[PDB]
RNA sequence: GGUUCUCCCCGAAAGCUAUUUAGGUAGCGCCUCGUGAAUUCAUCUCCGGGGGUAGAGCACUGUUUCGGCAAGGGGGUCACUUACCAACCCGAUGCAAACUGCGAAUACCGGAGAAUGUUAUCACGGGAGACACACGGCGGGUGCUAACGUCCGUCGUGAAGAGGGAAACAACCCAGACCGCCAGCUAAGGUCCCAAAGUCAUGGUUAAGUGGGAAACGAUGUGGGAAGGCCCAGAC
RNA sequence: UCCUCCUAAAGAGUAACGGAGGAGCACGAAGGUUGGCUAAUCCUGGUCGGACAUCAGGAGGUUAGUGCAAUGGCAUAAGCC
RNA sequence: GCUCAACGGAUAAAAGGUACUCCGGGGAUAACAGGCUGAUACCGCCCAAGAGUUCAUAUCGACGGCGGUGUUUGGCACCU
RNA sequence: UGCCUGGCGGCCGUAGCGCGGUGGUCCCACCUGACCCCAUGCCGAACUCAGAAGUGAAACGCCGUAGCGCCGAUGGUAGUGUGGGGUCUCCCCAUGCGAGAGUAGGGAACUGCCAGGCAU
């Protein structure tokens, strides 16, 4: 298997299971050179909102966009958004990454900033 | 050698139908394997006996890319 | 060249197959372009005779409903389990 | 609706249950009993199940 | 004399024999020997007619079987009652039914095949026709 | 084994389960009587369902034949080769209760609705009887697609059902007898005489008393139909 | 006595001294959870090494595996750490 | 704490003989004969490779096929 | 609004496989480095971290293409409920339902949310 057939595999239980229990999951995705967060409806289909290191508000006060200390910005950056959109709890979907590193210290800063999970 | 065996029956099959208004925790169906999956509302059992989770109307769907059974339960 | 005379059918189904085959005729369908699928009837000795010479299965046939004249060819043949009948042609608009 | 009187016109002996069933819905009670019943495809049914044993008359 | 070399069963259900037959067509050989009546070939009676059709030819041409001989057939001895388990495989039949290519032939002229044809059929217990290759 | 007066209403079972049980018995099923309760139940129509059966098919599991291709094995070398056998694979052809990449009719579960049906439904309670079944139809196992055989499923009838028909003939066809009639119509089945009703009408077939028992197979019996070969360049 | 399949007639059930097999145990991990992983078979290459051990690539795609019979399941694995 | 496995487990505890026999029952169930069946048997036929120096069918006939009888060996358990 | 890309779903092969072509500013990918976070029953392959010299080779995406997969009628055929019938191991007739395979043919998916790059 290759990484990503790999890495999807990884995610899909986990993912069922959020479906089953109708949580909004906040989805993390991460590349060399970016990372990303996106918080889904339960539907699966709708962002509610979303952050990541393309965005150039946001790539513009990092020093390079695919390290820990980007991760910290994009997921206190979700955090803010989802709060002022009335968006409290929800559920990690780590999407077969590791819960490390980068995803971590993403998951860590939207904790930080206020979001539930 | 001698044959002359077999086993009690063990009344496996569908016990709700489609459409079917069931109180929570009915069985739905009383399987051997996963020939039918729980869906929304749908539990399964140890035996893999699936029963409802909610009161409401048995309905079984297609889904997915494997083209699998599952049955799940609508309100009503 | 062949010529076939055909009648277009007032049934479907398996009665009135069989009660044509009883009657000495037997169903038969043209099908192919942009018409639509035309369902007819025929005589059974006559084409039982025409489909004993190759030149049946590989010419233009003309099939003759109506006073029109519909250009085919022979596209599939069901044939009786033993005895020496035919019990149904496709014919293909050529 | 419309009324269509009914005709039993055989004997229910050695029908089936379903048939017998049927006769009853219909409220034939023997040969020759004549019944007046509505025009609707409920009654259209039960007519149709033992059609050899009943005539309609429209 | 034809038989499965192995099976995945000893014995089998009687079963029936309805329906029209699949392999109608001749289709290996120029001629075939085609069943019109229902019934059961034995593998004797298979071999009987094929040496027959074979004697005919002098063995020149070339000679199909369309049929197998698969179902086993079972019996219960003299002086047997009845139960106490079925009974032991005895012999082997193929199930014909009307319509079915039993044999086909090539290599040798119509007239001969008819005649060794005509040989072989008066060793099966169906009545048979004989019956030709037909484009489509 | 036998069990004694009369009339009326309803009306089984010969199945499951357990049984030192198997021709006994018990619970349940099925009968009856009473009390109570739902639009309770049945048929049909529309609506919502799951099927893996008939049939089919051959990708799967097995089996099967023909052709191509082919590792491998058997034989000869003193590594190479033989008219041998050859799985797999490709193409073609079948077979399957314990095969399914397909798949009905029906049947069954559920919703809603009318008509009909003497509540036909469910619950509780008083009384049981019954747990040797038979034949016939359909779908099967067993047997020999033997048995007036044997074992299940499902329907019918007998059982516990008279009357008409099948010569006679529980179990097949028609049909369900409250009583009376020296009226009438029909069902199956029939209409020349025994014997109630056509020696009916019309078009054909048969010449065998076929009809009114029996297969492979044999044959210038005879009727109908569509084609073909040879032929006044003279065919048979 | 018990389990699996067929007979069993596409809901349940359904008989015969009908057709085939199995159980009367195992496991403190072979249980729980988190995290991860993915068979069989064949072709080619490779010390000893052979038809078959372990290594590499390719085809393949669950035909493997499941403590044990059969059947139904199983990749989100129920298989393997 | 029972392989009470005859597994809803009669007792904690149990094998045989009867041609010396006996009672209650059954044609619910065997032996004779009848009946149903006809695999088996018996008799006949269909095909014809082959035997018969030559030649299939004078006399026979392999591999297979279809029947008749009720008639042997059996099946069944319908009558007693 | 248009093209392109990433993410998350709907749908579950008309959507897949193959063959040919094609893309790197952005995105994605391979990639660079690895003491360290963290990892290998060995291995920085994978998981992971710090990155940006190189390349779209592979992968991935897009466009094309009927060798295959897939979908697929009409008509006939098989079966079958009910009623009737025959020469009743099997069939036929009336009526209703009506496959499977094959044939013609279709087919190189469709679609929603958010974000990024580019252009008018
Ligand atoms: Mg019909
Ligand atoms: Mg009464
Ligand atoms: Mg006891
Ligand atoms: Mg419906
Ligand atoms: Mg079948
Ligand atoms: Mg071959
Ligand atoms: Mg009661
Ligand atoms: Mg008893
Ligand atoms: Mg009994
Ligand atoms: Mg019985
Ligand atoms: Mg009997
Ligand atoms: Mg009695
Ligand atoms: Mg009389
Ligand atoms: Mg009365
Ligand atoms: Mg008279
Ligand atoms: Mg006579
Ligand atoms: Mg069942
Ligand atoms: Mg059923
Ligand atoms: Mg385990
Ligand atoms: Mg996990
Ligand atoms: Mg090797
Ligand atoms: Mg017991
Ligand atoms: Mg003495
Ligand atoms: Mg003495
Ligand atoms: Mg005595
Ligand atoms: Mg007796
Ligand atoms: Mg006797
Ligand atoms: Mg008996
Ligand atoms: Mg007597
Ligand atoms: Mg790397
Ligand atoms: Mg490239
Ligand atoms: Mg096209
Ligand atoms: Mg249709
Ligand atoms: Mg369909
Ligand atoms: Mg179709
Ligand atoms: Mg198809
Ligand atoms: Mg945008």
């Amino acid at each position: 298997m290759d990484k990503k057939s790999a890495r999807i595999r990884r995610a899909t239980r986990a993912r069922r299971k959020l479906q089953e229990l109708g949580a909004t999951r906040l989805v993390v995705h991460r590349t060399p050179r970016h990372i990303y967060a996106q918080v889904i409806a339960p539907n699966g289909s709708e962002v509610l909102v979303a952050a990541s290191t393309v965005e150039k508000a946001i790539a513009e006060q990092l020093k390079y966009t695919g390290n820990k200390d980007a991760a910290a910005a994009v997921g206190k950056a979700v955090a803010e958004r989802a709060l002022e959109k009335g968006i409290k709890d929800v559920s990690f979907d780590r999407s077969g990454f590791q819960y490390h590193g980068r995803v971590q210290a993403l998951a860590d800063a939207a904790r930080e900033a206020g979001l539930q999970f | 050698t001698r044959n002359g065996r077999d086993s009690e029956a063990k009344r496996l099959g569908v016990k709700r139908f489609g459409g079917e208004s069931v109180l929570a925790g009915s069985i739905i169906v009383r399987q051997r394997g996963t020939k039918f999956h729980a869906g929304a509302n749908v539990g399964c059992g140890r035996d893999h006996t699936l029963f409802a989770k909610a009161d409401g109307k048995v309905k079984f769907e297609v889904k997915g890319p494997k083209n699998r059974k599952f049955i799940s339960i609508e309100a009503e | 060249m062949f010529t076939i005379n055909a009648e277009v059918r007032k049934e479907q189904g398996k009665g009135a197959s069989r009660r044509l085959r009883a009657a000495n005729k037997f169903p038969a369908i043209i099908y192919g372009g942009k018409e639509a699928p035309l369902a007819i009837e025929l005589d059974h000795d006559k084409v039982m005779n025409m489909q004993a010479k190759a030149e049946f299965y590989s010419e233009v046939l003309t099939i003759v409903v109506d006073g029109k004249e519909i250009k085919v060819k022979a596209q599939d043949v069901q044939r009786h389990p033993y005895k020496p009948k035919l019990q149904h042609i496709d014919f293909v608009r050529a | 609706a419309k009324t269509i009187k009914i005709t039993q016109t055989r004997s229910a002996i050695g029908r089936l249950p379903k048939h017998k069933a049927t006769l009853l819905g219909l409220g034939l009670r023997r040969i020759g009993h004549t019944v007046e019943r509505e025009d609707t495809p409920a009654i259209r049914g039960m007519i149709n199940a033992v059609s050899f044993m009943v005539k309609v008359e429209e | 004399m034809l038989q499965p070399k192995r099976t995945k069963f000893r014995k089998m259900h009687k079963g029936r024999n309805r329906g029209l037959a699949q392999g109608t067509d001749v289709s290996f050989g120029s001629f075939g020997l085609k069943a019109v009546g229902r019934g059961r070939l034995t593998a004797r009676q298979i071999e009987a007619a094929r040496r027959a059709m074979t004697r005919a030819v002098k063995r020149q041409g070339k000679i199909w079987i369309r049929v197998f001989p698969d179902k086993p057939i079972t019996e219960k001895p003299l002086a047997v009652r009845m139960g106490k388990g079925k009974g032991n495989v005895e012999y082997w039949v193929a199930l014909i039914q009307p319509g079915k290519v039993l044999y086909e032939m090539d290599g040798v002229p119509e007239e001969l095949a008819r005649e060794a044809f005509k040989l072989a059929a008066a060793k099966l217990p169906i009545k048979t026709t004989f019956v030709t290759k037909t484009v489509m």
